[PDB]
């Protein structure tokens, strides 16, 4: 019964405002995001729910609800434009966008 | 609220978390042994009959067994030991030498496995050398390369690293061993066999020393363990993650016979200046192969068992056991060590059916090997050397390890591999019920009591 | 216990009881402290270095009671008046329901300021045993 | 001897006197036993695996004499009657007949009978030491 | 320093001030010389080597101090007089410029004399200790 | 090499029966007997004491 | 060396023992010192040896 779900699928958002991103868990665990630009090697932006990765400014971060994670990002510059990709255990969600207007 | 004076008492017994380098103790008169014993000290003697002990009184204390420590002291003990005994032995470095080898005929037939080879070795004199022979019984000597002959072979020790043979005077054995903490520790114990791995436990009782522990090595499966009193134990450190382990006590041993038809000899060479090598010279008897034999009718019921444990934590899914994963040689086979030889056994159904829990003799082929990577397999590597005669172990399996698979499989299904680990892993399951913490008589406390007046005597106050 | 009697195990069950049993019988960990149950292999240097640091623990230990003026005093007062933020104060109506164990806590904070104040309930003392005004 | 005075090697000689003279100049033991006179070979681990052990011993001489209540003192009386079977119980007539080294075995088997009851004359005082209207 | 809590570090500067600040504030030399900071090779055998000398000094210290009657005392009297020989016999209206290191050198010669006479001040105690009719 | 390697005196270091004394360690005591007519076992009656054989 | 002669250094190969003992092969290192002494007893002016 262990399945992801991510939305929405894709964002167009001027720079230097938020986004908001959804994960969802149907299974008791952690939590992690990644971030993928096109063709780059992903990176780690947080884990373990709210914990942050080193090397990254407090822009990113969400909070644990339980059985659901909503992940928000605030004054996201052009160059920090990519793809987001949630984690549990295994399981590598469905995935999002964000573009640049 | 009261007048009160400070008041200092101490010799209190309160205790915290805490590491330590422990004390060894042998059991019984296995001390005098234990001079010449390896997997034994030099030497744990005891001072005492432990272990002594005491239960106490409504006290409730966390307990932890995968961040436990004395896993790590004694990972470090056992290698040391090993080492360090291992280490004024005859070197065995000038045997790598070109071998010729042929079919191994033996008497009124020809043996399966291992090969005829002999090979130029150094007489006393250092400037002649005679034509020696050996039977290694292994097929794993490397054939060497850039070369047409399809004989010439190397042992395979110096493709990597030199070794050294086991001292025959000095014999391992797995002789029990107690840990007793030094002055001003406690061991503290539980004693709830529910316990599965780490929360509360609130029958607590000290002991001055541990219970038997010892430590035998086995991939796949344990030997000579202790046994869950009440029910199959599972223990990990989280189930739901697919990675990590998942270790499993039985309620009944179930016998394991294993032994080594082959009638062996053992011979002598004269490879230096004092220094002698061992190696199985000729066969002199019927050739069937090692194997092994338990009873089916109490290891298909305890399969059973240990499935409906599982479908405890895993609601309303079935559970299939299947072979082992793969890898190295010294996880996708059975390892374990008896009477000086080293049994690899292939599991040929000790993993196979599917049982759900509800109810909708066995023969292992077992190889053998002399040289050997420890365990751990990155340093050390040895010879063993061959004893003579058929040997026979008898041994109670008592506990499985376990990994998990998975997954995008339907739902309702899963499945768990037989496969070893560290030399760690095997002791954490005989050494879950421990933890090291010291006693502090601590520092003031309140008392009705007052001030002392010019130090003066007095009677209650 | 009562009295003394008891062991190490046969002392240590006040652990968990009510502090007034354990304000009895509380010596037996004196006489535990010291020494207990105690070619070169591991065997051998760790009777050294375990040895020493608990000698060296029990020697700290009786310079610290010796010097606030307990020394070789099971039970010691000092002139140590009890502040109320520390804990209780009124214990003596209290301590009969907890343990030394969960005690700890409730002070654990607090026990490195009290020994400010036992140095000079001492050295008061020391300013005291000197000088001039008493001929005899 | 009288007084001190003495040596190890010059109070020794008490252990074949009467018992009157050991009374006296009982200390050079108490100075002998701390130290006394003390690449890698048999030489240099001896200087350890002995010598903790005679402080081990010394520490252990210590405590013992610590809880009874004669901590720091030579001579300590106790409240502790001697009972009929342990020995002579006249022995202030004998003492000047008997050296130690013969007095020792006539009391060999009840000291560790004797200091079940020297505890308890010790650890009495505990109740006595605190908690109830002495108003001074 | 001055007061009573005092530190290694923060008291050590007597060592050139009036032997009246010295004579407070005396505590921490006592709580340091005990253990202060502290494959095989050079860093392994100085921690039990240099260790378990420092232990043994702080024993003979306490031992000293045990048997002259200051077990467990920083300041302690003695019953002796001081003879005029040894030293300025009005010491105390010139302490207050001397500090104990200078001090040293003007007694050094002495002090194992008045070792001996301490120890017959001591044991002049052992004959008052015992055997007679004080009715007690 | 018939039977076992061996190996050379350094003449770095010389063999030397050089006397020693054994010296008691702390808390022990060498007792000694002065009676020449003792034959190896039985008491002795002018025993001494010394720090050192 | 690559496009010319280096200053400091000799170009030396030796015979060394392979994994078995009983057989050798050539192989060579460029020992970054000239310290290399010649080995007397012998016309040939190449014929060097470690100093070790």
């Amino acid at each position: 019964e262990i399945v992801l779900t991510q939305s929405p699928g894709t964002l167009s958002l001027s720079p230097g405002e938020t986004a908001i991103i959804s994960c969802r868990t149907s299974q008791y665990g952690s939590l992690a995001w990644y971030q993928q630009r096109p063709g780059q090697a992903p990176r780690l932006v947080i884990y373990s729910g709210s914990t942050r990765a080193a090397g990254i400014p407090d822009r990113f971060s969400g909070s644990r609800w339980g059985p659901d994670y909503n992940l928000t990002i605030s004054n996201l510059e052009s160059g920090d434009f990519g793809v987001y990709y949630c984690q549990q255990y295994e399981f590598f969600g469905q995935g999002t966008k964000v573009q640049v207007d | 609220a009261e007048n009160l004076w400070v008041t200092v008492y101490y010799g209190v017994p309160v205790w915290k978390e805490a590491k330590t380098t422990l004390f060894c103790a042998s059991d019984a008169r296995a001390y005098e042994k234990e001079v010449h014993n390896v997997w034994a000290t030099h030497a744990c003697v005891p001072t005492d009959p432990s272990p002594q002990e005491l239960v106490l009184g409504n006290v409730t204390e966390n307990f932890n067994m995968w961040k436990n420590d004395m896993v790590d002291q004694m990972h470090e003990d056992i290698i040391s030991l090993w080492d360090q005994s291992l280490k004024p032995c005859v070197k065995l470095t000038p045997l790598c030498v070109t071998l010729i080898c042929s079919n191994a005929t033996v008497k009124n037939g020809t043996v399966e496995e291992m090969k005829n080879c002999s090979f130029n070795t150094t007489t006393e004199i250092r400037d002649k050398e005679k034509k020696e022979y050996a039977l290694f019984y292994k097929p794993d000597i490397v054939p060497l390369s850039e070369t047409n002959n399809t004989s010439e072979y190397r042992l395979i020790n110096c493709n990597t690293s030199a070794c050294t043979q086991a001292c025959p005077k000095v014999t391992f054995e797995p002789i029990p061993i107690h840990y007793c903490a030094p002055a001003g520790y406690a061991i503290l114990k539980c004693n709830d066999e529910t316990f599965n791995g780490t929360g509360p436990c609130s029958n607590v009782s000290t002991v001055q020393c541990t219970h038997g522990i010892r430590p035998v090595v086995s991939t796949q499966l344990l030997l000579n363990g202790s046994l869950a009193e009440k029910e199959i134990v599972i223990r990990s450190e989280n189930l739901t993650n697919n990675a990590k382990i998942i270790i499993v006590h039985l309620h009944t041993p179930v016998e394991i016979v294993c032994t080594r038809p082959n009638n062996n000899t053992r011979k002598s060479v004269r490879i230096g200046p004092g220094q002698t090598f061992y190696a199985t010279g000729d066969i002199i008897g019927d050739i069937k192969q090692a194997h092994c034999n338990i009873s089916e009718e109490k290891w298909n019921d305890t399969l059973q068992k240990v499935g409906i444990e599982l479908q405890k934590h895993f609601p309303n899914k079935t559970i299939k056991y299947n072979q082992s994963a793969g890898g190295d040689m010294e996880i996708t086979t059975h390892s374990f060590n008896c009477g000086g030889e080293f049994f690899y056994c292939n599991t040929s159904n000790l993993f196979n059916g599917t049982y759900n829990g509800t109810y909708i003799t066995i023969t292992l082929q077992c190889r053998i090997k002399q040289i050997i990577n420890m365990w751990q397999g990155v340093g050390r590597c040895m010879y063993a050397p061959p004893i003579a005669g058929n040997i026979t172990c008898r041994s109670n399996i008592t506990g499985l390890l376990l990994t998990r698979d998975g997954g995008t499989n339907s739902n309702e299904t899963e499945t768990f591999r037989p496969a070893g680990g560290d030399m760690r892993d095997n002791w954490r399951s005989e050494l879950y019920k421990y933890k090291v913490v010291k006693i502090e008589p601590l520092g003031v406390a309140p008392t009705r009591c007052k001030r002392r007046v010019v130090g003066r005597r007095r009677r209650r106050r | 216990a009562v009295g003394i009697g008891a062991v190490f195990l046969g002392f240590l069950g006040a652990a968990g009881s009510t502090m007034g049993a354990a304000s009895m019988t509380l010596t037996v960990q004196a006489r535990n402290l010291l020494s207990g149950i105690v070619k070169l292999t591991v065997w051998g240097i760790k009777q050294l270095q375990a040895r020493v640091l608990a000698v060296e623990r029990y020697l700290r230990d009786q310079q610290l009671l010796g010097i606030w003026g307990c020394s070789g005093k099971l039970i010691c007062c000092t002139n140590v008046p009890w502040n109320s933020s520390w804990s209780n104060r009124n214990l003596s109506e209290i301590w009969d329901n907890m343990t030394w164990l969960q005690w700890d806590k409730e002070i654990s904070n607090y026990t490195q300021i009290i020994y400010g104040l036992l140095e000079e309930s001492q050295n008061q003392q020391e300013k005291n045993e000197q000088d001039l005004l008493a001929l005899d």
